[PDB]
RNA sequence: CGAUGUCGGCUCAUCACAUCCUGGGGCUGAAGUAGGUCCCAAGGGUAUGGCUGUUCGCCAUUUAAAGUGGUACGCGAGCUGGGUUUAGAACGUCGUGAGACAGUUCGGUCCCUAUCUGCCGUGGGCGCUGGAGAACUGAGGGGGGCUGCUCCUAGUACGAGAGGACCGGAGUGGACGCAUCACUGGUGUUCGGGUUGUCAUGCCAAUGGCACUGCCCGGUAGCUAAAUGCGGAAGAGAUAAGUGCUGAAAGCAUCUAAGCACGAAACUUGCCCCGAGAUGAGUUCUCCCUGACCCUUUAAGGGUCCUGAAGGAACGUUGAAGACGACGACGUUGAUAGGCCGGGUGUGUAAGCGCAGCGAUGCGUUGAGCUAACCGGUACUAAUGAACCGUGAGGCUUAACCU
RNA sequence: AAUUCCUUGUCGGGUAAGUUCCGACCUGCACGAAUGGCGUAAUGAUGGCCAGGCUGUCUCCACCCGAGACUCAGUGAAAU
RNA sequence: ACACAGGUGGUCAGGUAGAGAAUACCAAGGCGCUUGAGAGAACUCGGGUGAAGGAACUAGGCAAAAUGGUGCCGUAACUUC
RNA sequence: AGGACCGAACCGACUAAUGUUGAAAAAUUAGCGGAUGACUUGUGGCUGGGGGUGAAAGGCCAAUCAAACCGGGAGAUAGCU
């Protein structure tokens, strides 16, 4: 339950430490995003030679959220914190090479296989 | 109520082990893995129950990747499979919600032992 | 189709033999008992009129009384109709179980709303609160503007003020029915439907799909 | 809203209640019967029958628990030597509300709340 | 806010059509001691439905 | 001018249409995708931020879109008080000076208990023609009316290629709306526990008062959103712009003059709520009442005696109903409320005693004790036998049956 | 610039975006030396700007405890 | 002007905790403040708790929230030392 | 030692809410500044209206001071209402 200042930890090897979102994307007055959601963001923290740097201005899916994500029996299964996964601008596939921490089973889309893959753990 | 109560009640699984807080658990969980069905397991500490005949419940704190994980179980879902107790634990609360302001050493649990 | 009378039992859930929890409502539907029909000649309309339940002898009118009396069926707490379609037919003293909607896979419930009573524009027309701070003066929850100024000079009707919230019929539309059993006078559907615990509720087939 | 909530507040925060219904439930046991507004004496019927029941059985604790609750060790004293017996086989009500006038002072509709088999003696001692 | 005109005797008339009390209508007489009292209420000597239940 | 408070914001809106998006259509210098322009269309929908008092504007990032205008440049007896007309002070500039600026700068009191109209809710009265209890009919009124993306069709039509559809079908979301509390949670000064200082219950032990509920950790019922169900429609009628058929006036042509077929989120329906004070007061089923007398100005007259129904209301116990009224349940032929029993739930192993330890404290008895609004039961308490209102067969005319 | 109209000057920095802020330029409408000029540690319920923490300020409001509001009884105003 | 939350110089200084004449709880002593009874709507006042977010509010962090003791370790530019 | 530091009494009055037919013709609550000094305060004294006094705000001089209050010239004058 992600918004407009809201910051997040960074879930890959992408450089990003802490990122801030500045949009949820995905429609008008769209409130929050969750695991799963696309958001935009700028960068707050990057370490010193990786494939982004502060300031820069991007996308980035969620994928781990303190709301948590609620299964079909009832279940709920939350996260100590926030994170997300930097996403290129135009393609939204993951800058990245490597995924750090779990993730959930909700990023199973065509568009996100490559995160469950190489996510530690899946949930 | 009496309705109500016995459509609940036959819904109710009847092996349910007996577990408390501060238990270390496996639950084994059923799963779809991309087009395949299995068991998954998770194990933690119990820091939470509610007891409440079929919405029973409890949530169990696992730390993965040096950050923790927190999953509410319906007891009585036909998604959990089994449960089982790791080790016993010691602790005085029902609820153990301060161990999430705790990490590595400050969070261990003394076995209960008796 | 017609539809039945109930009471509201509470909610709980089913759970599936893969994973999913359906939370339904428990709707209490005995015998429905015809104790009129409405024709065209003697009424100018097609319908029948129901009553289910018991109800209390020393707390029967006999006007009520005479009516249930000309039936032939025992008193009911309440009388309520339910309009024919063509081909439709039914006979006084009928008994109607709640088998009716076997095979209707939705059902629209209705029933009266729990009471709020007096509800300020905040909850009632989810009007937005002023400042908190910022040296906002005693106007918090209050409505704001009620009108413009001269022009018109008057507040239109309709205008959406505090007043009495709840306590009002209401039909939610097309919830699946989860399960239907006439031997414990049960029916399950998915979701919530108006009312409180106790009271009663009408469920027709859906209207829409 | 109010939905299916029990208690009076009675214009009083919740301390004073408490103490309130406390020297109330002792003057009832005293004295067997009072005068009081007719909420008031609906509302201590939920105070003092629970005190009765306690007493059907003497032990330590429950004269301690009652002692909690009364701070008067007259009053448990009575409740445990004189009304659990007395009520020993009434399965509650042990209390009985007579409604009467209206104060002069205030018009506040009045009520006399008693202990069902009332001793007079007692009353007088 | 203040009215702009006076209202007249008749307008507080109108006012007031709904302020009238209601007499009781609902006393008994105890059947025991003779005396009248509101129902459900005990009498002023303290009897109810026919008992002496209140020595004053 | 014996006072009509100024910019902007906030809250709340309402109308126009010269239409921002969605819908329909003609032309295109329209291959497709995507545009341009005009016509029809006002049903709904129509961004958050950085700067600035700003409105506006520039900028960042969204969106199907971020519309233009009227409403005292809508809205201060609704809020703000940053801009801007008081008094303090300073800078630049002008003036010999007091002072001045339509330059700038720091600071700087925003009252009103609503009588009438209006509006949102909710009652009392009477009426509807004897009275009464229900169930209705449905004139009229209100609500709702938004839309993205993906997939199939189809890598098809089109295209040199890059790209890439119409029509039609499936799914899943954003915003919005209603309901609900089963789940996830918040709260829960009425439940349980831990703990600091102090005071008391004689003291130990156990307890209680006060210190924001002293400070906290949990949490039942209820309330509730962030929770989870559901909704917008399809269909039908008549249309707008527009497309046509047959066709003369006018040997041809012509959508039109006669005749005929189509055509949109607007209109009428269909969906939801109110609804017979719809005085044009409607319909259906059922229930209740079957004594005499007097008087005058003799008439739909006035009164008296006897009667007092159905029902309504009153009183009481009350409710997930409620400001009061109202509305629902119950009143001993009784679960209406309180208690009481059992259960659940919450807390988390009471007290006492015994053991270990020098002691703090640990262990056992013990998942103990306590447990509100909960579930299932139970007449222990309180719901009185009765009085109040409402009557006593219901107008005239004409018609149709029947005497 | 407590002084600059043109003006949100221009350039740089900070921010995703900065009419304010800081640093620089000089084209000073209209700075300037006891009408004191330029600096200055410390001080300051002084003006402007930034960050950490913090949060119901806000997204967006929920529940609760109390005093009013509501009902009964007694007293009993006001502006107009 | 009121039996009015205002104003009014000096003196005395008990117990526990405490640096204290702060503060909390008490003693001696004095009081419950001269309309009360119910109810448990909107809205106002004064408070408590709050999921996820954390200045996105606003002219402005206004108001809230937060910090808060003692001892020891340690502490930058700058400086009139 | 100090117009030194933190902080009650005491002196003051930066912010906000409330109140605004008030509890009060300037307050109350939560916060705020000074607190050995150019400090604060009791009693009494002196300065008087074009006059006083003013660490200067045209501040204060008995609840409205760019000329106090009372009485008088007085029925000032009012081409205005
Ligand atoms: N006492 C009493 N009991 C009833 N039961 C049904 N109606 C009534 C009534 O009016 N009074
Ligand atoms: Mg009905
Ligand atoms: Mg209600
Ligand atoms: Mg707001
Ligand atoms: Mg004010
Ligand atoms: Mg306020
Ligand atoms: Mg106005
Ligand atoms: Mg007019
Ligand atoms: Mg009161
Ligand atoms: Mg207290
Ligand atoms: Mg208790
Ligand atoms: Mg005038
Ligand atoms: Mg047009
Ligand atoms: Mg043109
Ligand atoms: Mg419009
Ligand atoms: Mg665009
Ligand atoms: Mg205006
Ligand atoms: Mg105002
Ligand atoms: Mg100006
Ligand atoms: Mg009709
Ligand atoms: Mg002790
Ligand atoms: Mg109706
Ligand atoms: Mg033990
Ligand atoms: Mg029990
Ligand atoms: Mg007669
Ligand atoms: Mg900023
Ligand atoms: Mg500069
Ligand atoms: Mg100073
Ligand atoms: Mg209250
Ligand atoms: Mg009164
Ligand atoms: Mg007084
Ligand atoms: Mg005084
Ligand atoms: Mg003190
Ligand atoms: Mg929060
Ligand atoms: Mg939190
Ligand atoms: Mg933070
Ligand atoms: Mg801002
Ligand atoms: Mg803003
Ligand atoms: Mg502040
Ligand atoms: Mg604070
Ligand atoms: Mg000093
Ligand atoms: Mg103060
Ligand atoms: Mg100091
Ligand atoms: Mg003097
Ligand atoms: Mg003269
Ligand atoms: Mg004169």
């Amino acid at each position: 339950m992600i918004q407009e200042q809201t910051m997040l930890n960074v879930a890959d090897n992408s450089g990003a430490r802490r990122v801030m979102c500045i949009k949820v994307l995905g429609g008008s007055h769209r409130r929050y995003a969750g695991v799963g959601d696309i958001i935009k963001i700028t960068i707050k923290e990057a370490i010193p030679r990786g494939k982004v740097k502060k300031g820069d201005v991007l996308k980035a899916v969620v994928v781990r959220t303190k709301k948590g994500v609620r299964r079909p029996d009832g279940s709920v299964i939350r996260f100590d914190g926030n994170a997300c996964v930097l996403l290129n601008n135009n393609s939204e596939q993951p800058i990245g090479t490597r995924i750090f921490g779990p993730v959930t089973r909700e990023l199973r889309s065509e568009k996100f296989m490559k995160i469950i893959s190489l996510a530690p753990e899946v949930l | 109520s009496n309705i109500i109560k016995q459509l609940e009640q036959e819904q109710m699984k009847q092996d349910v082990p007996s577990f408390r807080p501060g238990d270390t658990v496996e639950v084994k969980v059923w799963v779809v893995e991309g087009s395949k069905k299995r068991l998954q397991a998770f194990e933690g500490v119990v820091i939470a129950i509610r007891n409440r005949g079929l919405h029973s419940a409890f949530t169990v704190r696992k730390i993965s990747n040096g950050e923790g994980v927190e999953r509410v179980f319906q007891t009585h879902s036909p998604v959990v499979d089994s449960i089982s107790v790791k080790r016993r634990g010691a602790v005085r609360k029902a609820k153990l919600y301060y161990l999430r302001e705790r990490t590595g050493k400050a969070a261990r649990i003394k076995e209960r032992l008796n | 189709m017609i539809g039945l009378v109930g009471k509201k039992v509470g909610m709980t859930r089913i759970f599936t033999e893969d994973g999913v929890s359906i939370p339904v409502t428990v709707i209490e539907v005995e015998a429905n008992r015809v104790t009129q029909v409405k024709d065209l000649a003697n009424d100018g309309y097609r319908a029948i009129q129901v009553t289910t339940g018991a109800k209390k002898a020393n707390r029967v009118t006999k006007p009520e009384a005479g009516h249930f009396a000309k039936a032939g069926v025992e008193a009911g707490r309440g009388l309520w109709e339910f309009r024919l379609a063509e081909g439709e037919e039914f006979t006084v003293g009928q008994s109607i179980s709640v088998e009716l909607f076997a095979d209707v896979k939705k059902v629209d419930v209705t029933g009266t709303s729990k009471g709020k009573g007096f509800a300020g524009t905040v909850k009632r027309w989810n009007f937005r609160t002023q400042d908190a701070t910022h040296g906002n003066s005693l106007s918090h929850r209050v409505p704001g503007s009620i009108g413009q100024n001269q022009t018109p000079g008057k507040v239109f009707k309709g205008k959406k003020m505090a007043g009495q919230m709840g306590n009002e019929r209401v039909t939610v539309q097309s919830l699946d029915v989860v399960r239907v059993d006439a031997e414990r006078n049960l029916l399950l559907v998915k979701g919530a439907v108006p009312g409180a615990t106790g009271s009663d509720l009408i469920v027709k087939p859906a209207v829409k799909a | 809203m109010r939905h299916r909530k029990s208690g009076r507040q009675l214009n009083r925060n919740s301390s004073h209640r408490q103490a309130m219904f406390r020297n109330m439930a002792g003057s009832l046991v005293r004295h067997e019967i009072i005068k009081t507004t007719l909420p008031k004496a609906k509302e201590l019927r939920r105070v003092v029958e629970p005190l009765i029941t306690l007493a059907k059985t003497d032990s330590v604790a429950n004269r301690r628990l009652a002692f909690a609750r009364t701070r008067d060790n007259e009053i448990v004293a009575k409740l445990f030597n004189e009304l659990g017996p007395r009520f020993a086989s009434r399965a509650g009500g042990y209390t009985r509300i007579l409604k009467c006038g209206f104060r002069a002072g205030d018009n506040a509709p009045m009520a006399y709340i008693e202990l069902v088999d009332r001793s007079e003696k007692a009353e007088a001692a | 806010a203040v009215q702009q005109n006076k209202p007249t005797r008749s307008k507080r008339g109108m006012r007031r059509s709904h302020d009238a009390l209601t007499a009781v209508t609902s006393l008994s007489v105890d059947k025991t001691s003779g005396e009248k009292h509101l129902r459900h209420h005990i009498t002023a000597d303290g009897y109810y439905r026919g008992r002496k239940v209140i020595a004053k």
